[PDB]
């Protein structure tokens, strides 16, 4: 992995990103 | 309805649910993954019958749910989950049921759904989802 | 505190 | 719009945002808690002005958000967040903005919102939330 | 719970 | 030896292990808790016999491990775990095996041990632990 | 990212 | 000694400590990562002076700690951390200090060190680490 901590991310709400 | 709580697992392998084009979501059962082995969750059945069954077999572990959306509405004086849609990184499953009422959606940028809990009487009354990395 | 592991839980959606 | 990503912290102390009763949400800024100390995040502003400011001061740490809801909809041909409401274990803040369009809501049964990210052009185009235990 | 985030903490090593 | 990986669960209810006062730790098996139900893990046995079995029955969920310690040493040309000791918030179990060699210890201020993995040949070659909140 | 949940793992202790 | 608690962050960019090869670890300070930006942690200084400074600059984010090990033991009547070593996926830093006494080591298969807490009087009395995914 990398040295960056990660967490759960919900969303996004609004304009579509995917 | 009769409450249920599946708990948290390692992932999701398959979802079996049933619906009715005139009412809402009926039965609900999940086949989870438990540390590499399939784990069949208990089958939460409706009090009545006449539903159309659906089987969603995910290509675990490369395919997984990225968004869960649906509608909650009134049926026979009860607020219940009338529809459900599952979007994975590969396909969209649904919508299943009736898309009338109040919408809701849960898109995930980072993390996974690892468990379900809720209540089912005649139809799916409500539900929550366990989230983890 | 408890010997029970825990997880983030979102919801419920539907009947109150 | 211009994208932003505050990242994750240990809690939330205060939220500052602006809206317009005829358009959508404009500016967005948060004062997070960082291991017991207030950490002032950057102010993410709209490319324009004329918004009504609002300050949400939480009685940290006894008071925390339990549910976030709002509305997304079309404005000038773009899809944006038009309204937001913050419900804590002690009070409800909002709604702020135009309660028109498609509703959404995120109730938290167990966990905490610890960060925000999104995009703002003339208005808030979209946003996500960091959740942790 | 409270409005404070948690993390796993291992230790301590050294004096009691 | 033969590698094993139990995976992650919800907690630990019971630990069954065997040792030899002259060599090291032999068999190793755990009864985990899976969302409120006991779940018996595979029994990981030594290639040989002659060990003394030990059952550590925890008063789940009020009693849980707070520190695991032991000694790793050389036995007949192989580096193995020669001894183990489990300390819970209620008492100390062990030491079991031979308290000789290089010591190691993992105290937990916040969190829980929810799984085990390792390898067992004639004796316990090595092991790791899964930690969670 | 795969569809497999992750958790912190410490170790191993013993042979290399 | 005087207790300290830095809390949890996003990662580690640089470690600055001082030691005395004939006694133990003295000063301790960490430059953390806070969502992509450097965050200078408070400097935890020894009650006395005369230590040798050491700077550990990590090639963040491609380089990170995989194992922390060391020794504890007495210096006069007090038990303290006599030595420390930091192994990353690229280099090994140390050992620094008296490599004698009671050994300890914490290898990490999956996860990251994201914070430190402990106590320092004349020397580093003891310490703990924050772990996360
Ligand atoms: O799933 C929704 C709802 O189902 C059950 O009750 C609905 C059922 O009640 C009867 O008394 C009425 O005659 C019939 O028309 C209704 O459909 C369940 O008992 C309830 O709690 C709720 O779950
Ligand atoms: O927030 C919605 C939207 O804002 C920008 O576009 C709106 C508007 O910006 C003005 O500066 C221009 O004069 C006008 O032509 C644009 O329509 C942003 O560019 C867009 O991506 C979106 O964020
Ligand atoms: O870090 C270890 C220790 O530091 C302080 O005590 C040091 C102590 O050493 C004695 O030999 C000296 O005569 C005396 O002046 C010093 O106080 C600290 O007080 C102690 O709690 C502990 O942290
Ligand atoms: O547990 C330590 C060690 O155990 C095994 O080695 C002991 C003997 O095992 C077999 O009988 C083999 O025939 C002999 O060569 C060997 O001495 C195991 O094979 C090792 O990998 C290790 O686990």
């Amino acid at each position: 992995q990398s040295g960056i901590s990660q967490t759960v991310i919900v969303g996004p709400w609004g304009a579509k990103s995917s | 309805g009769k409450a249920f709580d599946d708990g948290a697992f390692t992932g999701i392998r398959e979802i079996n649910l049933s619906y009715n084009k005139e009412t809402a979501i009926g039965d609900f059962q999940v086949v989870y993954d438990l540390n590499g082995s399939p784990y069949v969750g208990q089958n939460h059945v409706s009090f009545i019958t006449g539903f159309t069954p659906v089987k969603i077999s995910l290509d675990f572990p490369s395919e997984y749910i990225m968004e869960v959306s649906g509608y909650t509405g009134n049926v026979s004086g009860y607020v219940v989950v009338r529809s459900l849609t599952f979007k994975t990184n590969k396909k969209t499953y649904g919508p299943y049921g009736v898309t009338s009422g109040t919408p809701f959606n849960l898109p995930i940028e980072n993390g996974l759904i690892v468990g379900f809990k809720g209540s089912i009487g005649y139809w799916l009354d409500y539900f929550s989802m366990y989230l983890s990395l």
